[PDB]
């Protein structure tokens, strides 16, 4: 209708998650054992070959160089290590869930102890590379990335870092999407139980739910898939007679048998450069992926975000990194009304032939007196030359509607 | 049972035999093998070298080159405290300290080498950066 | 020989539909829709509220109201035949087709 | 210089338009069919190859499947269909071409 | 078989990428008004349609 408003009365306070892949496993070949194992003469045919093995070596490296420059680029944040105080009090607010635990052997949280638990799961010159920062190096950047925002705010990613008291850092967040401090000031043990309860639902809705971290378990499961058919594919025949070299020397004569060593080379090579190929691919596609989950941890753990829906469904509050195999998981706080309620409104006020429109609010009715709200929480206040300006006589205006202002 | 001779694995590679003569089983496994990878500062620099062997433990490089029964045959000098042993495998001509810097060359599950001082190549545990509490 | 094409799993009146909605959403709600329960406002205050985002205060809006309103309809109206007349528009769709 | 601004004292409201692609054509193929069409001698030696058929058929699947995911992510934004008023009169404003 | 099947995922990454940005774009073009610039269209933002 084009004179009737809503208004929220009433708010909650909500968590989600978000899981991003980082990186994928880093594995070596080597030609000569894979494709002739022991055979000189092997070795020698594939001599007349080229440089297909360097480059094959060459990409192999660049992949496996890349997978420690993503994981670089996403912890490796911050420049100094934060310890968080002692005590745990942050004007009720709790924490325990997401903050390192002394008591367990690896300094983790316990819901990076459900996650570690929940993924969880040297052939023929095959081998696999251990990254470069190990699990607790991992663990400590995520602890340190979670002090620094406990204990500053947003100041620790533009500077040296500047403590404030955490219900103060909560109203400046608050004023951040158009809702003004005294309500947080009012509400805060109300709050602080909503967001206590909405931090609790989450174990439960990651531990019972079974295919949340489908995403981790896809590119482990990949991985493994490519590289079990890489090796099976070594007992194929490929038109020759056989599919041991051995057995195709023995019972050969020496200018025979180059024919069934070549076909064999030719389809081990074949297979190879697949292999290679789809690495390449799948490198890329993670690539992408890491590279959003490093903007993601600039601008939605060191910042509060205005845009829509990038750190969750709502109205952005803060956000909590953790650390997960292979990958990162976001916890977005959001602000959601609620319990609206219909009010007649205007879109000025005529005094004195003087058109009057509100500096910060809408004017709005409850069917006998006009007040004037902010337009995200039912706050009515009187009307006054304090929160209005003229600008205009009375009669361009179409649907003003006249009434008193008070000084 | 009584009337196999092999074992298959899942990819279908022999991996348990039982002997002809006695009837007993025997488990088979492939013989070490791997890369080998040299860490060096510039020549600018100097002329030392160090050689890791990836994933392989260090006495069974010991004994193989005790017994030359390796491939490459540099037998890099390997006595007194200049083997260690790493989850990347055996490092062959740095000593390890337990002091923390900056990461220069990296080398695997968060081990780092560099060239300090009389000058020598040395290993240690990567710093990730100087601590600090803010007074909350 | 062999090559089969699969039909995608939405029609193309359930896209049409999908489109209808998120058009109604943003009318008669503005950007609220978008967060949590749609909460109705006039289109003018809606439009206002615009305004004052990018640093014009609002009583430009409700003092040009009926100048803006047939800007905004006449631009529309051209859309028509910009699109139509020039033949290469839609070039890009051209291309996922023919590749 | 250094003592003097423009201000400008009127304004315009244009509208412009921008193409993207969202998804593409899902096909699927039968090596047996394509290579050897009803021979049996050729499936027999084809056999000798191993797995080059399986990952052909994982390959096209996945991006049959993507082909879909990307649809949903664009236009199922909303979770209500909204519908729109029976009148139409919102100040003004005309709508009448993309409604 | 092969030379089309690498083409066709090549050209599958592409297209994902684009829609990846058509979904950014309705996210905060059509859900809400955008600050940055020259993102909705060159000048400045009021509101879009799909
Ligand atoms: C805003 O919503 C909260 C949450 O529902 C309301 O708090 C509840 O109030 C009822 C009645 O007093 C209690 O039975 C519930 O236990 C409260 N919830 C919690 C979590 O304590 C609050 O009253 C609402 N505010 C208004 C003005 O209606
Ligand atoms: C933060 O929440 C945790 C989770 O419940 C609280 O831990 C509980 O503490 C009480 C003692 O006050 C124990 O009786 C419970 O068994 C604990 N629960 C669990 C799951 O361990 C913790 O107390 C809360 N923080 C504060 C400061 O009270
Ligand atoms: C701002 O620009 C508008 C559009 O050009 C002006 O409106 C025009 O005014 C002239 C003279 O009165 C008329 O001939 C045109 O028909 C008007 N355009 C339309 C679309 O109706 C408006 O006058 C300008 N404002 C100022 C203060 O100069
Ligand atoms: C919105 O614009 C359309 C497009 O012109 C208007 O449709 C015209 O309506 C008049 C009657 O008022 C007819 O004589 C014309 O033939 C229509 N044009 C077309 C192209 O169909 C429509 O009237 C406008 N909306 C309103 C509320 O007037
Ligand atoms: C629009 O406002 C007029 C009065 O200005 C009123 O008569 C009409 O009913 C309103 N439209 C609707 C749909 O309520
Ligand atoms: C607002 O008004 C509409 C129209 O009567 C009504 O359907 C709706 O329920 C009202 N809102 C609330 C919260 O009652
Ligand atoms: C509107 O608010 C005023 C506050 O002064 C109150 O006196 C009046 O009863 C209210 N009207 C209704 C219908 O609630
Ligand atoms: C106040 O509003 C009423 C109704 O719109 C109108 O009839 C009256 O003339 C207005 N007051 C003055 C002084 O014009
Ligand atoms: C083969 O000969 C050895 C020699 O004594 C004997 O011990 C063994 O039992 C014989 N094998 C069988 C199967 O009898
Ligand atoms: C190396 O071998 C010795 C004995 O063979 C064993 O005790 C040791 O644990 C091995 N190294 C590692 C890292 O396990
Ligand atoms: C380094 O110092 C630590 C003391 O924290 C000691 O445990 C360790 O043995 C030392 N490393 C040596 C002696 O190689
Ligand atoms: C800059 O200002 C000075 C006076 O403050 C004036 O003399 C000079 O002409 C100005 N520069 C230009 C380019 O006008």
């Amino acid at each position: 209708s084009n004179n009737s408003i809503a208004i929220p009365t009433n708010f909650t306070i909500s968590v989600t998650t978000e899981i991003l892949p980082v990186s994928m496993t880093k594995t070596s070949v080597d030609c000569t054992m894979y494709i002739c194992g022991d055979s000189t003469e092997c070795s020698n045919l594939l001599l007349q070959y080229g440089s297909f093995c360097t480059q094959l070596k060459r990409a192999l490296t660049g992949i496996a160089v890349e997978q420690d420059k993503n994981t670089q680029e996403v912890f490796a944040q911050v420049k100094q290590i934060y310890k968080t105080p002692p005590i745990k009090y942050f004007g009720g607010f709790n924490f325990s869930q997401i903050l390192p635990d002394p008591s367990k052997p690896s300094k983790r949280s316990p819901i990076e102890d459900l996650l570690f638990n929940k993924v969880t799961l040297k052939f023929n010159g095959l081998t696999v590379l251990p990254p470069l920062l190990t699990d607790e190096m991992i663990a400590q950047y995520t602890s340190a990335l979670l002090a620094g925002t406990i204990t500053s705010g947003w100041t620790f990613g533009a500077g040296p870092a500047l403590q404030i008291p955490f219900p103060m850092q909560m109203a400046y967040r608050f004023n951040g999407i158009g809702v003004t401090q005294n309500v947080l000031y009012e509400n805060q043990k109300l709050i602080a139980n909503q967001f206590n309860s909405a931090i609790g639902k989450i174990q439960d809705s990651l531990f019972s739910t079974p295919s949340a971290l489908g995403k981790l378990q896809d590119v482990v499961n990949h991985n493994a898939q490519a590289l079990n058919t890489l090796v099976k594919q070594l007992s194929s025949k490929f038109g020759a007679i056989s599919s041991v070299l051995n057995d195709i020397l023995s019972r050969l004569d020496p200018p025979e048998a180059e024919v069934q060593i070549d076909r064999l080379i030719t389809g081990r090579l074949q297979s190879l450069q697949t292999y290679v190929t789809q690495q390449l691919i799948r490198a890329a596609e993670i690539r992408a992926s890491a590279n959003l989950a490093a903007t993601k941890m600039s601008e939605c753990v060191l910042g509060q975000s205005k845009r829509v829906d990038f750190c969750g469904k709502g109205y952005h509050l803060m956000s909590f990194p953790q650390s997960a195999p292979h990958g990162v998981v976001f916890l977005h706080v959001t602000y959601v009304p609620a319990q609206e309620k219909n009010f007649t409104t205007a879109p000025a006020i005529c005094h004195d032939g003087k058109a009057h429109f509100p500096r910060e609010g809408v004017f709005v009715s409850n069917g006998t007196h006009w007040f004037v709200t902010q337009r995200n929480f039912y706050e009515p206040q009187i009307i006054t030359t304090d929160n209005t300006f003229v600008s205009g006589n009375c009669d361009v205006v179409i649907g003003i509607v006249n009434n008193t202002v008070y000084d | 049972l009584p009337f196999q001779q092999f074992g298959r694995d899942i990819v279908d590679t022999t991996d348990a035999v039982r002997d002809p003569q006695t009837l007993e089983i025997l488990d088979i496994t492939p013989c070490s093998f791997g890369g080998v990878s040299v860490i060096t500062p510039g020549t600018n620099t100097s002329n030392q070298v160090a050689v890791l062997y990836q994933g392989v433990n260090c006495t069974e490089v010991s004994v193989a080159i005790h017994a030359d029964q390796l491939t490459p045959t540099w037998r890099v000098y390997s006595t007194g405290s200049n083997v260690f042993q790493t989850r990347a495998g055996c490092l062959i001509g740095a000593e390890y300290v337990n002091n923390s810097y900056e990461c220069d060359i990296p080398i695997g599950a968060g081990i780092c080498a560099s060239y300090q001082t009389s000058q020598s190549i040395i290993a240690y545990t990567m710093s990730l950066g100087a601590e600090n509490s803010v007074a909350y």
